[PDB]
């Protein structure tokens, strides 16, 4: 499987591969690929797919429950500023 | 000599107060002084804040009153950090109690410490820990099992009594039969998954290591239960666990899957199995062969949904609201697309690649939507042959507790090591790793596959086991 | 004119819960930044989604008001992209298996006929947060990450840039009657995204599609589409192909732009969201929503023509702005002469309250105090002049009439 498709699934990853990961990835997922291509044998038109049982789509009440405290909540931030999660400008 | 008994042992003790908790936690935090430099088996050790804890501790009717507990680095402690043992989440302190850890403090435990994983439960064996490997006290040249390494091998050497892990694919069981040792995963919502760093959300499921069967039953009893906080944890009431293991159920079924004939295992498995199997037949056990025409195909279905879930369940590191971010970064892309490239491990970074692939328009209806199909599939193999039996048996693993870079060459090799592990998660069955024997100085763990919400069974045949063949002695590390 | 203008819409409406979609947090506007937050909503490691009940009654009313098929079984989806203002790396909405189909909306043209817009589908979803700029840095705030969302989708049923505001005007209506949504674009309670292709006229093909993205009043989305509309004309005629983009609208140009960056979209990665179950609506509960369905506009209209003698004029005005038909109501309740209180409600109070700049909520002017005036009116104890400058008083002071009549002498 080509270079350009582990850059292209890296990116919708959001993953820099450095070059030496870019040939690693090539060889052990065109494996990896190979090693799990053992599902077509099996005929699946007519199976429903997985879902665990359940009798009633769990809900909850509209009643408010109190928030995390603000400090706790940016203490692991990597940048914060005024209450706000500080990043790097978007356009 | 005191972390050398079981729980009911230091119950009695701390009930009527020949001993403190203080004590306790004193007791096993030596034996971690003795064996952690050989094994390795925590990241936070937290001995040190249980000591104080300890102090506070007075109710001594509380179910797990002076208990000491490890607790699986991917299970949040509050104030303490949670790692995931990854360098993404190195220096993150977890803003909140997971809900076993809300319901263990609740019963008197006491978390002392933060045990080795591989980086965000991906691999079996703890070598892809971002920070050390955990060792298999047994042989320090072998692995522990993974992902749940350090949690297993800390209730090995006994530097806990009990501990908690998570399986999604083996990750209790198979750690639990290479360090010879107790491990169950319960059905599928069984426990809550909240404040379970999440890996694969529909196979993930929190369990429990231990050395006797009534410790492993008495800790999962705890942290069982409907959660509100967890919309797929079920309304199910939890059945009376420490009470029901010593019971005994007369005419049980064992089924022995006729596909698993043709799966290559170790002779010494093989053996260590069919004693177990024999010895259970002379207790009175029927013994049928049963057919699964689908659990070959077991691997490949996991190895699509559990990737899938995975590469969107860590979406989420991306150095904006906690964690790791990169240094340098010209823009808002590279500070994400760097983050994370430095933040995740190898097999980490592999199963968000395949996941993403796998999810991808184009190829999802391929991938995972047919292995979600084929898991249906797999699932009613089992319904059906528990027509006819009651619980499934097999070896928890094809070898023997292999050794540090065997099987990192190739990460296929990795990946076999769960052949035996993962059918019970694709059908979200309970199953439990019991150690069966000892085959040239190493643990072999018999595995058995309930049905839904029959953890019970599960648990009786591994107490009536233990009374046969007293595992709990074999302690490693002199 | 040799052409014709396709239009569809996509609306995004909030829903007016007092919980977040998925966690127990406050919706609420203004508040201090990232104080109505969670371990769920914030996106950390090991939070769980739970599905709020009232956001899914809410939306299945929504549903029945804009006359969908309403699907006993949906499913939330994972739509994955990556962005500071989103925790989770993914919004959970609905994508195959979304919550109603096949719906319709009324227009009333100015011309005097009636149109139909179709609803392509109504879906539940959450909201995202917002991004402030300052300097080299985007400040977040996660209080509205979360939010409950309707995602309302038109087929390009709509021909005009008026019967596009005509079109936003009606749902906002609909979903002010319904009582789900405040539904004003000020507060961001709802949004809309545009979607236009030309196409030769009488033609069944369709043309070339761009997308404008963010107009932030009705108004503007007439005024983009009226220019863009004549952009693509442009084009076509001067022998050109229409291409294929998302565009910009600046109120201050009247004028829509392509944008400077090539940014294709990117693969949403669907699937169905493993932490949450189907979500399965009973048909006694859609039977039960159906049957207390609070009083729609298209419904009104034509009551207050019944039951009050209103001429088309008179009720689409009580209609078109709810609390002013609610006034009329209170007021016709006290003294019973329709006819009298529309006309010093429409042609006296209404017009003094706008020079005031307050809103009929909040007027002085009572309706038991326009049914009380009126009275006097009516019985001939004070002329129309001097109504006229009792009326005006009212306003200012918030006396009764018959207050101000004993104070100046009868
Ligand atoms: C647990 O259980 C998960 C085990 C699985 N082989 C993995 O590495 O993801
Ligand atoms: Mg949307
Ligand atoms: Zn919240």
């Amino acid at each position: 499987v080509d270079r350009e498709w582990v850059l292209k699934i890296a990116k919708l990853a959001r993953l820099e591969l450095k070059e030496e990961e870019i040939e690693v990835f090539q060889k052990q997922l065109s494996d990896i690929l190979d090693f799990i291509d053992q599902l077509k044998e099996l005929d699946t038109e007519n199976v429903e797919p997985y879902i665990q049982e359940f009798e009633e789509t769990p809900m909850r009440e509209d009643e408010p429950h109190p928030s995390l405290d603000r400090e706790k909540a940016l203490m692991n931030a990597p940048e914060r500023k005024d209450g706000f999660f500080v990043v790097p400008r978007v356009v | 000599m005191l972390w050398k008994k079981s729980l009911s042992e230091l119950r009695e003790l701390l009930k009527r107060g020949e001993v403190s908790p203080k004590e306790v936690v004193e007791s096993f935090y030596d034996r971690y002084n003795q064996t952690e430099e050989k094994v390795k088996a925590y990241i936070t050790p937290l001995y040190g804040k249980a000591l104080k804890q300890a102090e506070s501790l007075k109710e001594r009717e509380l179910p797990l009153f002076g208990i000491p507990i490890a607790v699986k680095d991917n299970i949040l402690v509050e104030g303490e950090k949670t790692t995931c043992a990854s360098k993404i989440l190195e220096n993150f302190v977890a803003p909140y109690d997971a809900t076993v850890i809300e319901r263990l403090k609740k019963a008197g435990a006491l978390i002392v410490g933060k045990t080795n994983l591989d980086e965000f439960a991906m691999g079996s064996s703890t070598e892809y820990s971002a920070f050390f490997p955990t060792k298999n006290p047994w042989d320090l040249e072998r692995v522990p099992g993974g992902s749940s390494g350090g949690s297993a091998a800390s209730v090995a050497v006994l530097s806990a009594p009990v501990s908690l892990g998570s399986d999604t694919g083996g990750s209790i069981r198979q750690p639990a039969s290479f360090c010879g040792v107790i491990g169950i995963k319960p059905t599928y919502g069984r426990v809550s998954r909240y404040g379970l760093v999440a890996f694969a959300s529909s196979l993930d499921q929190i369990g429990v290591f231990g050395r006797r069967t009534e410790d492993v039953a008495l800790v999962l009893e705890v942290i069982s239960g409907w959660d509100e906080k967890d919309s797929t944890s079920a309304k199910v009431p939890v059945p009376e666990w420490s009470e029901e293991v010593k019971k005994e159920v007369k005419g049980l079924k064992i089924g022995l899957p006729k596909e698993f004939f043709e799966y290559e295992l170790q002779p010494q498995v093989k053996e260590a199995f069919e004693n177990f199997i024999k010895e259970l037949e002379k207790e009175g056990f029927e013994i049928k062969e049963v057919s699964l025409p689908h659990v070959k195909y077991s691997i490949p279905t996991y190895y699509i949904i559990a990737p899938s879930e995975a590469s969107s369940n860590l979406a989420r590191y991306d150095g904006v609201r906690y964690g790791y971010r990169a240094k340098e970064y010209k823009d808002i892309f590279e500070m994400y697309a760097r983050t994370r490239d430095e933040g995740f491990g190898p097999e980490v970074k592999r199963r968000i690649m395949l996941g993403t692939f796998a999810l991808s328009a184009g190829y999802y209806d391929a991938y995972y939507l047919k292995a979600q199909k084929v898991r249906r599939l797999i699932t009613n193999d089992f319904l059906k042959a528990f027509e006819e039996v009651d619980v499934i048996a097999s070896p928890t693993t094809p070898t023997l507790p292999f050794k540090f870079g065997e099987r990192l060459e190739n990460p296929i090799e990795m990946y076999l090591s769960d052949i035996l592990t993962v059918p019970a998660n694709l059908a979200g069955l309970p199953a439990i790793s019991i150690p069966i024997a000892w085959k040239d100085g190493l643990p072999v763990g018999g595995q058995l596959i309930g049905k839904h919400w029959d953890e019970t069974t599960l648990l009786q045949i591994s107490y009536l086991w233990e009374q046969k063949f007293k595992h709990y002695e074999k302690i490693p590390l002199t | 004119e040799k052409y014709e203008a396709v239009i569809g819409l996509e609306i995004h409406v909030q829903m007016d819960t007092k919980t977040k979609m998925f966690c127990g947090c406050k919706v609420e506007f203004g508040a201090e930044p990232n104080t109505n937050v969670c371990p769920v909503c914030l996106g950390m490691p090991g939070a769980l989604p739970i599905v709020n009940k009232r956001a899914v009654e809410y939306a299945i009313r929504a549903s029945l008001a804009l006359n969908c098929e309403v699907h006993e079984e949906s499913v939330f989806a994972r739509k994955h992209y990556f962005y500071p203002d989103l925790p989770k790396g993914y919004q959970i909405s609905q994508y195959e298996k979304p919550l109603a189909t096949n719906g319709w909306v009324e227009l009333n043209l100015p011309n005097g006929e009636k149109k139909k817009v179709r609803i392509r589908r109504l879906h539940i979803e959450e909201d995202a947060g917002k991004n402030i700029h300052e300097g080299d840095k985007t400040l977040v705030d996660l209080n509205r990450a979360g939010t409950p969302l309707m995602e309302i989708v038109t087929e390009p049923d709509i021909r005009t840039p008026e019967e596009a505001r005509l079109f936003l005007e009606k749902l906002r209506n609909i979903m002010r009657y319904a009582g789900v949504s405040k539904a004003d674009m000020e507060k961001g309670q709802l949004r809309c995204d545009i979607n236009v292709s030309i196409r030769p006229k009488g033609s069944k093909e369709f043309g070339t599609r761009v997308e404008i993205k963010n107009v932030n009043s009705f108004r503007f989305v007439q005024k983009a589409l009226e220019y863009e509309i004549e952009r693509q004309i442009n084009v076509v005629e001067e022998g050109g192909e229409v291409v294929q983009e998302t565009r910009t609208f600046d109120p201050q140009t009247g004028k829509t732009y392509p944008m400077r960056t090539k940014e294709e979209a990117e693969d949403y990665r669907y699937f169905p969201d493993p932490d949450l179950v189907p979500l399965k609506v009973k048909k006694e509960w859609i039977e039960e929503i159906k049957k207390n369905m609070p009083e729609l506009p298209d419904q009104r209209f034509e009551r207050l023509i019944k039951e009050y003698g209103l001429s088309e004029y008179e009720a689409g005005i009580l209609v078109n702005h709810k609390e002013v038909g609610d006034f009329f109501e209170e007021a016709v309740r006290h003294f019973k002469e329709p006819k009298g209180i529309v006309n010093w409600l429409i042609n006296d109070l209404l017009g003094l309250l706008r020079d005031k700049g307050i809103s009929i909520e909040e007027s002085p002017v009572k309706p038991e105090h326009l049914a009380e005036l009126v009275k006097l009116i009516k019985e001939k104890v004070i002329s129309t002049k001097i109504g006229k400058e009792v009326i005006k008083e009212m306003v200012e002071t918030g006396k009764t009439p018959s207050q101000i009549v004993e104070e100046k002498g009868l």
